[PDB]
């Protein structure tokens, strides 16, 4: 009959798809990795007091990692948080083990560099149970890094110090330049931390970890400058759809 | 399985009510499907005797009677039943009685004669559908007694579903035994006294298939009255177990089947030629069954034959003329154990399903045939008269099944259950179930009883201990296992993400049947033979779908018939395409398909009323395909499909791989199916596009970009996407953007030609560009379009 | 893996599916691939028990035929119909309306 | 589809416990659907399921 | 590997996920951005005049010294950033906390999670079949009705 022949190759009628921020993609990947392990996502306020951000993490007022911390203070009590541990302290005070939570959110340090911004995203994980060991800390983070970078990459654990963990450690991945690249910090929860939230360190134990989302996003997708994340150039964001 | 609660309580009577008993039966693994009373609700009905009965003086078919109910005087009652006579023991609904339906019985006159009550039928009392006449009670029925006490009408018929295991729970003794176990009570069994032969009448019985029939008991009963009436107590136990009363001989064998779980059969002895031969059927041997239909048997089917012909399907169905008939005077009672493997499947092969076949294929107690034979012999003679010969026992001890000796270890018991059950309770449970239990070093040695066909391995005893201990007496405890992540792949494209996008583009998910009407599918895919279903639910649901369009379009027509023209739906599911190179000769591919029709939007104050077209559906498909990050490698090629408009159809390609089809439904196919208007369908092979590019960051230029528009005139048959694709290919380092913003074909261009307005964005990551380099790269794209498409710049 | 784990895991599941600390019973049943076998009921608002799940401890012959040792390993399996749970969850009366795909019916589940 | 809502909810419940979703063909042979489940040819489950057979 | 119990979390079907809303916005042509929580009080005072923000006594700079009372300062700054780079059409959204001084709130500062966005330019990119038209109020309202419809409560929404 009628020959209403059209060019099927012409662009269809639609509005272009948008995408997620590359940091959001990283956060969603990590949340799904640990969600399959029974970890719950917990969030909290970005402005904390000196108790949850320091005292509850075994950081007294006379501790060096307090004034020498590049912390944004409003007064002598309120501050912009440098950790996402505030929600982990409140959850531990409201319930007994088992605990299995991850806490993503924005944290604030003062200095601004080519690889450091005044605001960045950090995720901290916490598990508390009866026989949680350092071997479990190693095995869980090794599985995470293997899934995050999708390769049997070479990692290493190395001694470090965090006032809220003992023993403490940092984890490096073998960078493409042949040098080790610090990826996260971790350790077994300090007994003072568990004691202050009503958890018996003689019965329960656990490990905690923390990582920067921007840093892992750079290593995963090959972003060379951290400033690109917060400049929000549409040409840069469009690549991560 | 249906059974009377009172009859069950003659074997075990726990001190619990009817509701607690039915729940107890369900909690043993015998799910109770229902509990129904054995009669209607009523009161004021008692036994009576028709002392006198005379003709109604003013009604031809009525009668006037003097009924004695044990009162101070006799009653005047009018009755029209043809069986009412001067010596009958009847059920009398006295004055004040309330029958089912709040039917109050009052004194009244019927055709002029006084009536002080009513003589009841089984139907009027809600007992059965028997309304042929009034109830005839035994001659010794107590006159003053409520018939609810005399007929024990305060009873329930309990219906239970019995899984293939627990072959022992298909008779009264079996259900009562298990109930006795749960209540820790002993089982009360009736005294079944052997009859003792008064004659020596026999006939030769040979078993040619001893593996199929390890035991065959035959018995001659001479001089019976097959027309003898079944006593009411047996009629009621049959009825309350779901079996109708037929004749006295089969009522007896059905009573033994219900009481003991043992199927039995009666042949006409005077139609048995020579003797009985229990043998496998010959290949193709025919037999006219009791239902008048012919059965063409295979060599794997056991038959009960004589010296000349087959008489019945062994343990399944009886023959037409070998059974008891109206002139039968001598019978041969059959009571056998048939091996379940020799019976299973044969009944279903011929569309048969009997009480006998159901029990034999699951397992009849192989220590039961002698007790059942003596039970049926005594009942048959007490009801029909006659004399019994000796029991003819053809038993092959070698092929009789052996009771299993099972070792139950404490470790396996505690590991599988996770809750410790005391040693004494484990021994008590297994012994009450009938096992011979020898206690050992943290283990039990149990010999299973003869009636259990589900006691072969250690786990069988674990279930028996656990179910009698009680499942809800076992506490809860979470699984304690490892927390391992598993393998993730960021390149996976989630189907749920794609469904979410379609929802956000105005599509509703539907789920249609995988089998469709081939007459409709042949209209969409003519000549394509689909895998059909032999013996389907319907011919309209007999063809495995070659695509999802048959169900989707049926959903469109379904909703359009309900005053809904605008339908935008999608469905994910498998297609079934016959392929000799595919496993099982059928290729099963997960597809994602959908269809839109009607206006672009619902009626809106600012959106125009326009019908959807090809680029509306293609736009939604581009949104889907763009989630893979490979949209720039997607091609839409015009291609023919018998269901689509030839000029508005496209095959979808991804890097040269055909991944689906999209197009307007052909107008002829649109007029067929009675589609309200233009409809557009698509279907995609999901696993072809279930991958996405993992992003790798590229440098962004800090220098400004330049736009240069070009006017490209080509032949009308030149796909516009190929022009754009060629521009992106030639310009790699500088051309960072190619976009078509106008297509023109009219006054200004020659007929059969078209002008394509294309924008070219040029940018460098290390410098700004001037007109000399910009025009050089733009001219490089123009000459490329001129070499490949013979295009011209306007 | 024990029957206590089968009970705890399915109790956890049903409480989250119906979002209610509802009454649940395990009763003996039969499936050819599990031993012991159970069926799971929930106490509906109608006052009766409603079958929702069939389950049991994986049969040793199933584990043996797939190369898994029942002396070393154990496990449980479960099954459930999606339509029935959907009817109990959202109050759908007729099962046939799931495959009639009436847009006025599907629209309610946006 | 409301059935899809129910399937997705249950997958997320067990996904938090480490359960991986696995799929397969709807037309299977007699082995993987019966014989591998301790259901031989002489078992009534092949008929109680009211199986749609092709051959 | 960790040895622990397999206990399911607390689930509520009545929860509407923010990721589901972000997906719908992406499916309506919106790109996600993430801006700094401290902004320029000179610019924020132009958008929210008279509303005093929580200032940092020692900020990285005066242009990043005021905790954002809303997401509009960062979002509109992202528009100008891209418009200064030859990109007129900007359709973006962001999820993040605002900081509003509240004496009845913890630490005297209320921190509410906000979802905000902004569109400008033509409705679509240059298209052979779509006419060039600037977005208007009913374009952004339609995208918001799609978001609010996910709650199933759009019939109770008033503009
Ligand atoms: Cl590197
Ligand atoms: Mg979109
Ligand atoms: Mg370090
Ligand atoms: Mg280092
Ligand atoms: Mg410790
Ligand atoms: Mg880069
Ligand atoms: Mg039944
Ligand atoms: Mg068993
Ligand atoms: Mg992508
Ligand atoms: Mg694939
Ligand atoms: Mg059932
Ligand atoms: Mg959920």
């Amino acid at each position: 009959l009628a020959a209403e022949t059209i060019d099927v190759s012409l662009p269809g009628r639609r509005i272009e798809n948008g995408g997620l921020h590359p940091v959001t993609r990283t956060i969603d990947r990590i949340e799904s990795f640990f969600g399959e392990l029974g970890f719950t996502v917990a969030t909290g306020p970005e402005i904390e007091d000196d108790y949850h951000n320091f005292d509850a993490l075994n950081i007294p007022g006379h501790h060096p990692a307090r004034a020498d911390h590049d912390t944004f203070w409003f007064d002598t009590t309120r501050l912009l948080r440098t950790q996402t541990s505030g929600v982990q302290i409140r959850t531990m005070k409201a319930q007994q083990p088992p605990i299995r939570i991850i806490a993503p959110g924005r944290v604030y340090r003062n200095d601004y560099d080519q690889t450091h911004t005044p605001m960045f995203h950090q995720m901290e994980g916490l598990i508390v149970d009866t026989n949680i060991s350092f071997t479990n800390l190693k095995g869980t983070l090794h599985d995470f890094l293997r899934n995050f970078f999708e390769e049997d990459l070479q990692i290493r654990f190395r001694p470090s110090y965090f006032p809220f963990t003992e023993p403490s450690a940092e984890v490096d991945v073998m960078g493409k330049n042949g040098k080790w690249l610090e990826v996260l910090g971790c350790g077994m929860v300090h007994p003072n931390v568990l004691r202050n939230v009503g958890i018996d360190p003689e019965v329960y134990s656990g490990f905690a970890f923390g990582m920067g989302m921007e840093r892992l996003t750079m290593l995963r997708y090959g972003v060379t400058d951290l400033r690109s994340f917060f400049e929000n150039d549409l040409r840069f964001l469009k690549q991560f759809k | 399985m249906k059974f009377s609660e009172l009859w069950l309580r003659e074997w075990v009577n726990p001190a619990i009510d009817s509701d607690a008993l039915a729940n107890q039966i369900t909690m043993a693994g015998l799910e109770v499907d229902g509990v129904e009373p054995v009669a209607g609700s009523f009161h004021g009905v008692v036994v009576g005797e028709v002392v006198e009965c005379a003709q109604h003086p003013n009604a031809d078919k009525l009668r006037v009677t003097k009924v004695n109910v044990g009162g101070d005087r006799l009653l005047d009652i009018v009755c029209g039943a043809p069986n009412c006579r001067q010596g009958l023991r009847v059920a009398v609904a006295t004055i004040g009685a309330v029958l089912p339906g709040d039917f109050k019985i009052k004194a009244a006159k019927l055709r002029g004669e006084p009536s002080e009550g009513m003589l009841c039928s089984f139907s009027e009392l809600g007992i059965s559908d028997d309304h042929s006449g009034i109830i005839e009670l035994p001659a010794d029925a107590p006159i003053g007694t409520d018939i609810r006490e005399y007929l024990k009408l305060d009873d329930n018929t309990i219906e239970i579903s019995v899984t293939p295991n627990r072959a022992d729970c298909l008779g009264i003794i079996g259900v009562a035994r298990d109930v006795a176990v749960l209540n820790q009570l002993p089982l009360v069994q009736p005294e079944i006294v052997p009859v003792g032969a008064t004659i020596d009448d026999t006939l030769p019985i040979t078993v040619e298939a001893p593996e199929a029939c390890p035991r065959y008991l035959g018995r001659v009963v001479k001089g019976i009255n097959v027309k003898a009436p079944t006593p009411l107590w047996m009629k009621e136990k049959l009825r309350r177990c779901g079996i109708r009363s037929i004749d006295a001989v089969v009522d007896v064998t059905n009573y033994v089947l219900l009481e003991l779980g043992q199927p039995m059969h009666a042949f006409d002895k005077d139609r048995i030629e020579g003797g009985i031969v229990v043998r496998m059927a010959k290949e193709g041997e025919t037999l006219v069954l009791l239902d008048g239909t012919e059965a063409k048997l295979n060599a794997d089917t056991l038959v009960i034959a004589d010296h000349n012909k087959a008489l019945a399907m062994g343990g399944i169905f009886g023959g037409e003329h070998s059974g008891v008939n109206d002139e039968t005077q001598n019978v041969l009672l059959e009571c056998a154990f048939f091996s379940p493997l020799s019976i299973t499947g044969r009944a279903r092969r011929h569309g048969l399903h009997t009480d006998a076949s159901h029990r034999y294929e699951r397992g009849v107690d192989p220590a039961l045939q002698h007790k059942a034979m003596e039970r049926a012999t005594r009942l048959l003679i007490d009801i029909c008269g006659g004399e019994a010969g000796p029991v003819i026992d053809i038993t092959n001890e070698a092929t009789l099944p052996k009771r299993a000796t099972i070792t139950l270890r404490r470790s396996k018991l505690d590991r599988l259950i996770g809750h410790h059950i005391a040693d004494e309770q484990v021994t008590d449970i297994l012994r009450r179930l009938g096992c011979e239990v020898t206690e050992g070093k943290d283990e039990w040695q149990a010999v299973a009883p003869s009636w259990r066909f589900d006691m072969e391995i250690e786990e069988d005893l674990v279930e028996e201990v656990a179910r009698v201990y009680g499942y809800n007496n076992i506490p809860d405890e979470p699984v304690q296992a490892s927390l391992i992540m598993g393998t993730h792949r960021e390149a996976d494209l989630s189907l749920k993400r794609v469904k979410t996008l379609l929802n956000d583009k105005g599509y509703q998910e539907v789920i249609t049947y995988s089998f469709v009407d081939p007459k409709v599918q042949q209209m969409i895919h003519p000549g394509v033979e689909a895998l059909l279903l032999p013996s389907p639910i319907s011919v309209e649901m007999s063809a495995m779908r070659l695509s999802l369009w048959t169900g989707l379009l049926a959903t469109v027509v379904y909703n359009q018939n309900r005053q809904q023209n605008r339908v935008r739906i999608f469905e994910s599911g498998l297609r079934f395409v016959p392929d000799t190179q595919a496993p099982l000769g059928i290729r099963q591919d997960l597809m994602l398909a959908g269809v839109i029709c009607g206006n672009r939007y619902e009626e809106h104050w600012n959106l125009a009323k326009e019908t959807v077209d090809f680029y509306d559906l293609k736009g939604d498909l581009e949104s889907v395909l763009d989630l893979t990050g490979k949209l720039n490698e997607v091609e839409f090629r015009a291609e023919a499909n018998p269901a689509l408009h030839p000029g508005q159809s496209a095959a979808i390609y991804l890097k040269g791989e055909r991944i689906g089809f999209v197009g307007v439904v052909h107008p002829e196919l649109e007029r067929k199916l009675d589609l309200n208007g233009r409809t557009l369908v698509f279907e995609l092979e999901w696993n072809k596009l279930a991958d996405r590019v993992v992003p790798q960051a590229r440098e962004i230029s800090r220098f400004p970009a330049n736009r240069r528009d070009i006017a490209v005139v080509v032949a009308e048959n030149v796909p516009a996407a190929d022009i754009l694709s060629e521009c992106k290919k030639v310009g790699v380092n500088q051309v960072v953007g190619v976009n078509l913003f106008d297509v023109y074909r009219g006054k200004g261009v020659a007929e059969g030609y078209k002008s394509l307005a294309i924008s070219l964005i040029l940018q460098d990551t290390s410098r700004t560009l001037e007109e000399e380099e910009i025009a050089a790269t733009v001219a490089k794209c123009v000459e490329a379009l001129k070499e490949r498409f013979q295009a011209s710049l306007r």
